[PDB]
């Protein structure tokens, strides 16, 4: 989901969410 | 009892998660180098040739990207690995993105000792096997990417640790109260407890003869962030000597503002 850094992590975010 | 039952139990959840996860274990990887089921071996040029045909620009920018996308799927594995740990998924968000950043390249390094020798190393899927002596002849400054890492899992594999354990040390690894810029570091902390009991009781079980190896382990921890920090430095170097070379954009994620 969203987070505080998120635009600074498309592609892990990709992987964890 | 109930206790003990539940540690088991952990132990046990994250032994099939483990398994789920990462398909090149390190039991596979033994029965390879010891023949028990040979790859194909690069010592050098000629070999690495002939190699390009039988298994799957310069030689040197090849092998180190090759380094980086084998890492790339290692941190997709970790990751999903990371979800199965109970209790992880219910941090904070921002804290779970934390621990992955940091916990990924210990891991990776953990792990690849399973496809270790002090000879060299198991490449693509354990269908190739890469001396030490070849990776350490490559030109300035990719001469010795590599050599960190050989020689801490020398050590490490010495332990002669199953995969039932790496499966919760590798937890214990993530779940690290210490990381840098954690929200909420209590409850990281509740669960890393909870791991260290399971991976205290699995040790004793599972290696009875070795009886110092708990706190053995707890050390190699420590070591691993040497590494990480020695590898992010060359990676510096390698920025500088080399611009030409695309680096990849999951890792540049993981090593923004790292250390």
């Amino acid at each position: 989901x969203t987070h505080h850094r998120i635009s600074d992590y498309x592609r892990l975010t990709x992987l964890l969410c | 009892n109930p206790e003990s039952a539940d540690l088991r139990a952990l132990a046990k959840h994250l032994y099939d998660s483990y398994i789920k996860s990462f398909p090149l274990t390190k039991a596979k990887a033994r029965a390879i180098l010891t023949g028990k089921t040979s790859p194909f071996v690069i010592y050098d040029m000629n070999s690495l040739m002939m190699g390009e045909d039988k298994i799957k620009k310069e030689v040197a920018i090849r092998i180190f990207q090759g380094c980086q996308f084998r890492s790339v799927e290692a941190v997709q594995e970790i990751t999903e690995y990371a979800k199965s740990i109970p209790g992880f998924v219910n941090l904070d968000l921002n804290d779970q993105v934390t621990l992955l950043k940091y916990g990924v390249h210990e891991i990776i390094y953990t792990m690849l000792a399973s496809l270790m020798n002090k000879d060299g190393v198991l490449i693509s899927e354990g269908q190739g096997f890469m001396t030490r002596e070849f990776l350490k002849s490559l030109r300035k400054p990719f001469g010795d990417f590599m050599e960190p890492k050989f020689e801490f899992a020398v050590k490490f594999n010495a332990l002669e640790l199953d995969d039932s354990d790496l499966a919760i040390f590798i937890a214990v690894i993530i779940l690290s109260g210490d990381r840098p810029g954690l929200l909420n570091v209590k409850p990281i902390e509740d669960i890393q407890d909870n791991l260290l009991q399971a991976l205290e009781l699995q040790l004793k079980l599972n290696h009875p003869e070795s009886s110092q190896l708990f706190a053995k382990l707890l050390q190699k921890m420590t070591d691993l962030r040497q590494i990480v920090t020695e590898h992010v430095q060359l990676l510096q170097v390698i920025k500088k000597t080399e611009t030409d070379m695309s680096l990849h954009p999951l890792l540049q994620e993981i090593y923004k503002d790292l250390y």
